[PDB]
């Protein structure tokens, strides 16, 4: 009886991952302006 | 023009339980009546002005 319920399963799985997979991106940019800020301005 | 994700180093996000403007004199969340103190705000970030 099922047939297209498999496909919408991986697809989460590649939503709530793909977005992880995008919080680690979302606080790398603050992460490389706040090393930079110091050493670049300063002397 | 309200501040955005990135660009500033110390500040990061402002919440609203978070909040710290007329919230000594105005209610918790709910309409009742004075629970606090005065005390400076942090929610709405300026550019207007100084």
């Amino acid at each position: 009886a099922s047939r297209s319920s498999a496909r919408d399963d991986k697809l989460t799985a590649l939503l709530a991952q793909l977005d992880s997979l995008t919080r680690e991106l979302n606080v790398v940019s603050q992460q490389l302006l706040d090393l930079r800020q110091q050493v670049s301005a300063l002397k | 023009q309200v501040v955005d994700d990135t660009k500033y180093k110390d500040y990061q996000q402002v919440g609203i339980l978070h909040q710290h403007n007329n919230s000594g004199f105005v209610g918790y969340l709910a309409p009742t009546m004075r629970e606090g103190q005065a005390y400076p705000a942090n929610f709405p970030y300026p550019l207007i002005g100084k």
